[PDB]
C-alpha cells in the first residue's frame, strides 16, 4: 500500500514523515496532537459508502505512519484508540442492522463460536475525547500522588525530562507543612542541560535542591527514601520506554536497596504492544556530542545512546489520571481502550 | 460410551497433535451419543466419564483441565435461549474444530513470536512441549542468529529424546545436566520452559525441574519464560512451596535395604510462582501481565 | 622408582587413608633414596617429579595441594641450622608419621565435631568425601534419630555406591533429582557438602552440580556447610564464575552431528563464591571465617 | 542492660552537637525495668527518649540509622548471646532493609567455643511472668526465651578496646589471646 490514492484528498501525510524523520515535532504529546489533526483531516474529506473497507484503510495508513517512524508511540496509540472507538461503535450498528450474553464486559469464548448510519459523528466525538484525555493527566493524578511522599523523607530524581514528571514534583512541593530533600542524578551525553534547568526551577520554587553527579549516587543511598521514572511510553507486560539516559543504573541500585520504585505517566502513552526487543525500539545519539577530533576518532569508536529501557521487575506502581495501577494490572487498562484485533496492522 | 480406551490410543504415535486436543475429540464424540438435549441425561454421564479418567490418570491434570474447559464451553453454548437444535448441532461440529484450531493458532504464534529474536542470543529449551519446538524450528526459516542447549532431563529419558530431535535439523548443541546448570548465567541469554498446565496466578506445571530453574533466573536477573499453544488453564492454586495431586511419591524415606528393590522416591513434578516469570507464550495475541487470572474469570464467573 | 607406580597400586582397595596422605608417602619413598642430604641433587629433582605428575593426571586435584604442602614441610625443616644427618632423618621419618596422622585426625572429626546433626536435623549431601561418610557412620553408634538426604550423583552412577554404603548401617534414605532441587528445601534441615578443594577466595572446587545447590541455600537462609579432613588448600584463584583448572572442556558447544553420538560433555565440576561457607569443619579445630586464607599466608609468608 | 553500654552513649551524648534520636524496645519478659532505668538515665543527661514496642519494628526500620547492642557473650562465626529478648527478628528485619549494626564488645566477653545449634546454647524463660493462674496452663503451651542467639549473617562490627572488627574475622581476635587446646576442658 503506497500513497497512490492519497494525494489532492489529504496532504499532509508528508509534512508528518517530514517532521518525524529530521525532528522538528518534539515532545510525545506535541506528537499525539499532531496525529489527532491528521485523523481530523481524514475523517473532515475521505470517502467511504462500505465500513469493513475503511477499517482496512485506516489500518493501512496506521501501517505506513509506524513504518515512517517507531519511536513515536503516542500517534500510533491515539490512532489505535480512535480504531477502538469507532469499533465499538460498528459492533453495535451491526446488532441493529441484524435485527446476545457475556459474564463479563468481554469474552474469550465469543472468538471461537461463530458471531448506512451515523457512525461519522462519533469517531468525529472519539477523537475529541481523546485531545480532552490528552490536555491534562496532572489533574487526574495529584489526588493519588500529594499522598505517598512524608515529613523528613528524601527523595531520589531521575529523568528530569518528562514534563509530567516535574509538575507532580512541584504539585507536592506546595503544601506548606510537607518538607522533603530532593537529590538529582545528572544524566551525562542526552540530559545534562534538562537536569540543570530542574535544578533551577527546584531553586526557584524555595526547595532544598541536591546537585548529583552521577557517579555519586552510592555514597547517599543509605538515606535515600523513594524512587521516580520520567518515562515517555508505557508497555504490554508493565515496563516503559524513557525520555533518555541515566535511569536505569539507579534504578538498579533502588532494586539492589529495595528503596521503592514508583512511575508517573499517562494513557495516551500507553501502548498495546509488546516490547520483545530494546534493540528494535530504543535508539541512539550522537558520537560526535562526547569528544572533538576526527581523523584519531575513526579509531575512537564511542557508544552513546539516547532512550532508556526498564524491566517490568524494578517498578511497583502506575499512577495515572485514571488513578493507581500495577505492572501486573496495566494490560487490562490497555485492553479498556483498544481492541483486540487493532493490536496487529 | 468408553474413555479410558481412547486415552490408551494415543501413545507412541502422536507427532501430529497435542495430546489435549485428542482426549478433547474424544469427549466431543462421546457427547454427541447421550444427546446434549437433556440435561440430565448427559452432563451427568459427562461426570462420570471425567471421574473414570482421573481415576486411569498417573502424573497429570491437563486432560481435567480439558474436560472442564471443554464443560464451561458447553455451558457458554446455550447462552442464545432459542431454538434447541442448532446449539446442539454447533457442540457437535465444536471438538474436530477444536483439533483444527491448534493449527491456526500455531500458525499465529510463529509471526508474532518471531519478533524476540535478537543479535547473537543463545537459548536453552526445558521441557517437551510441542509449541515451544515449533517456535524454535520456525525461527531457523529465516535465518536467525541463534543457539540451541540441551538439559539431562530424567523421567523416561526427555532430554537426550530432546537433544535428538535438534539434530534431525541439523543444529549444533552441548548438553547440560540439571545438577550442573547452575553455572548457565550468562552465555545463555535467555531461559525458556515449556508449560504442561498454567491457571490462576500464571503459575505452571511441567516435568522434573522448573522452580529451580526459576529461581537461578531470578538470582542472575536473566529473562526466564513459559511457552505454549492455548487449551492448559485450570482453576487452581497450590498452598505450600509446591503442592500437586500425586499418583507418585512425596518423599519416601525408603525402608531398609541391602540388594535394590524400591528407593527412585522424590518430587516428579514441579510448580512455579507468579514472580519468576517476564513473558508468556500463547497465540492470545500478546499478554502475559495478567490475562490469565482474568481469563479464568471471565470463564468461570464464580 | 614412580610415584605414579605407587598410585597406581591403590585403587580396589582405599578407602581409609587420605589421598593426599598416600601421594605424600609415595614422595617421601621417592626421596629417601637418592640422598636427601644435598639441596641440589633433589629439590629441583623432586619438583620435576611433581611436574612430571601433574602432565599425567587423568582427571584429578589434590595431587598438586599435597605436593606444595610437603614442600612447606621440607623447607620448614631445615631451619634449625645444626646439622645435615638428623634433620634429614627426621625429614625421613616424617612421611610415614603424616599418613599416621591422618587417621588421628580423622578420629578427632569423629568425636568433637560431629555435633552438626543431633536433633534429627535431616542431611542434604553431595560430594563423596571419606570424612563425611567416616563422620556419619561413627554417629550410627549413638543414635541420635538421624535422617539421610541424598542428591543423585551422575558422573557414571556414584550415586548408587554412595546409597549402598548406607545401607550396611541400616538407615532410612531418599532418592533426591537436582532438577527437583528448588521443590525440597523445606523439611530438610541444612547442606552439607564434600569437595575436591577448597580455594585461596574461599570458596570450593568441587563436582558435577553445586553452585546451583549453593545458590538456593542462600535463597532459603537454610545454611551451607563444608566437611573435610584439612589439607586441600591449593594455590589457586577461581576468579570468574565459570573458570578453573579444569580437566574437561567447559561447556563444549558440540558441531551438528547425527546418532545421539557428542553430548554427555555435561560439567562434572562446579564452584560458588566465598560467602558461602557458614561453617567449614576442620581438623586444625572448627575454624572458617578466613581461616583458609589465613592458613596460606602463614605458609608463603605473604 | 549494662554500664559500659550507657557510658558509651553518655560519651557520644556528650559531644550534643552530634544529633542522634534513641529508640528503645522494652523487652517483653526481664528487660522492661532495666529498658526503663536506661530511658530515665537517658532523659537526666539531656537524650531524647523513643519507647517501642516489639512487634513494631518493621514500621521503624526504614527510618532507622545505624543499631548498637551490649552484649554478653561474643562467638566464633560471628554471631552474638545477647543479654535477653528481641534480638533475631530485629537483625532479621534489619538483613532485609540493609542497616548497619554495632555492637560493643569485650575480648574477655569473647568465647572460642563455636554455637553449632539451636537446640542447646539458646537459654529460655520462665512463664511466671507471662500470666497469673495455672488451670488454663492444663490444655494451652506458653513458648518463651530469656537470653537470644544472633547469626552472624546479620551484625558488621565489634568496636572494642582495641578496634571494631568483622564478625567473619573475629576468630583472629580471638586467638591472639586463647589457644585451640583450652577448649574441651
Amino acid at each position: 500500500h503506497p500513497n497512490a490514492a492519497t494525494s489532492d484528498v489529504n496532504v499532509t501525510i508528508d509534512t508528518f514523515v517530514a517532521k518525524l524523520k529530521r525532528r522538528q515535532v518534539q515532545g510525545s504529546y506535541a506528537i499525539a496532537l499532531e496525529t489527532l489533526q491528521l485523523l481530523m483531516r481524514f475523517i473532515s474529506a475521505a470517502r467511504w459508502n462500505h465500513v469493513n473497507d475503511l477499517i482496512e484503510q485506516i489500518r493501512d495508513l496506521g501501517n505506513s505512519l509506524e513504518k515512517a517512524h517507531p519511536t513515536a508511540f503516542s500517534c500510533g496509540n491515539v490512532i489505535r484508540r480512535i480504531l477502538a472507538v469507532l469499533r465499538d461503535e460498528v459492533e453495535e450498528d451491526t446488532m441493529s442492522t441484524t435485527v446476545v450474553a457475556e459474564p463479563l464486559i468481554s469474552s474469550m469464548f465469543n472468538l471461537l463460536q461463530k458471531p448506512k448510519t451515523d457512525y461519522r459523528q462519533v469517531a468525529i466525538q472519539g477523537i475529541k475525547d481523546l485531545i480532552d484525555e490528552i490536555k491534562n493527566i496532572d489533574e487526574g493524578i495529584q489526588q493519588i500522588a500529594i499522598d505517598l511522599i512524608h515529613d523528613h523523607e528524601i527523595l531520589l530524581t531521575p529523568t528530569p525530562d518528562s514534563k509530567t514528571v516535574l509538575k507532580f514534583l512541584i504539585t507536592a512541593r506546595e503544601r506548606s507543612n510537607r518538607t522533603f530533600t530532593v537529590l538529582v542524578t545528572e544524566g551525562f551525553p542526552n540530559n545534562t542541560k534538562n537536569a540543570h534547568e530542574f535544578a533551577k526551577k527546584l531553586a526557584q520554587h524555595n526547595i532544598e535542591t541536591l546537585v548529583v553527579p552521577d557517579s555519586a549516587v552510592f555514597a547517599l543511598m543509605s538515606r535515600v527514601g523513594k524512587v521516580i521514572i520520567g518515562t515517555k511510553a508505557v508497555f504490554v507486560n508493565g515496563g516503559t520506554i524513557s525520555s533518555n539516559s541515566g535511569v536505569s543504573s539507579v534504578c538498579e541500585c533502588a532494586r539492589e536497596f529495595r528503596t521503592p520504585v514508583f512511575a508517573v505517566a499517562g494513557l495516551y502513552k500507553l501502548s498495546p504492544l509488546y516490547p520483545f526487543d530494546v534493540e528494535k525500539f530504543v535508539e541512539f545519539g550522537g558520537s560526535q556530542r562526547i569528544l572533538p577530533r576526527m581523523d584519531p576518532r575513526k579509531r575512537l569508536d564511542t557508544v552513546n545512546q539516547i532512550t532508556d529501557y526498564v524491566p517490568p521487575e524494578n517498578i511497583d506502581i502506575y499512577i495515572t489520571n485514571v488513578g493507581g495501577f500495577n505492572p501486573s494490572f496495566i494490560y487490562r487498562i490497555a485492553w479498556d481502550n483498544y481492541k483486540q484485533i487493532d493490536v496487529h496492522l | 460410551f468408553n474413555i479410558t480406551e481412547t486415552y490408551l490410543r494415543f501413545l507412541e504415535e502422536d507427532t501430529e497433535m497435542t495430546m489435549p486436543i485428542a482426549a478433547i475429540e474424544a469427549l466431543v464424540t462421546l457427547l454427541r451419543i447421550k444427546t446434549p438435549e437433556t440435561a440430565a441425561e448427559m452432563i451427568n454421564t459427562i461426570k462420570s466419564s471425567t471421574e473414570e479418567l482421573i481415576k486411569s490418570i498417573p502424573n497429570s491434570v491437563s486432560l481435567r483441565a480439558g474436560c472442564d474447559i471443554f464443560m464451561r464451553f458447553v455451558l457458554r453454548n446455550l447462552h442464545l435461549y432459542g431454538d434447541w437444535e442448532n446449539c446442539k448441532q454447533h457442540l457437535i461440529e465444536n471438538g474436530q474444530l477444536f483439533v483444527s484450531r491448534a493449527k491456526k493458532s500455531r500458525n499465529k504464534i510463529a509471526e508474532i513470536g518471531v519478533d524476540f529474536i535478537a543479535d547473537d542470543d543463545i537459548i536453552l529449551v526445558h521441557g517437551y512441549s510441542r509449541a515451544v519446538f515449533s517456535l524454535l524450528n520456525h525461527a531457523a526459516n529465516k535465518f536467525i542468529r541463534f543457539r540451541c542447549v540441551v538439559t539431562e532431563s530424567r523421567p523416561s529419558k526427555q532430554g537426550n529424546q530432546l537433544y535428538t530431535l535438534l539434530e534431525q535439523k541439523g543444529i549444533p548443541v552441548t548438553l547440560i545436566v540439571d545438577s550442573a546448570v547452575g553455572a548457565v548465567i550468562d552465555k545463555v541469554d535467555k531461559v525458556f520452559v515449556g508449560a504442561e498446565g498454567v491457571a490462576e496466578s500464571g503459575g505452571i506445571i511441567n516435568l522434573v525441574g522448573t522452580y529451580s530453574v526459576g529461581v537461578l533466573a531470578h538470582n542472575a536477573r536473566k529473562p526466564f519464560y513459559v511457552v505454549t499453544e492455548s487449551h492448559k488453564f485450570v482453576r487452581m492454586f497450590p498452598l505450600s512451596s509446591d503442592d500437586l495431586p500425586m499418583a507418585g511419591p512425596p518423599l519416601d524415606f525408603t525402608r531398609r535395604t541391602d540388594d535394590l528393590e524400591d528407593a527412585l522416591r522424590g518430587p516428579t513434578i514441579d510448580y512455579t510462582a507468579q514472580e519468576y516469570i517476564t513473558a508468556l507464550i500463547t497465540d492470545l495475541g500478546v499478554l502475559t501481565p495478567s490475562a490469565v487470572s482474568e481469563e479464568l474469570i471471565k470463564m468461570w464467573y464464580d
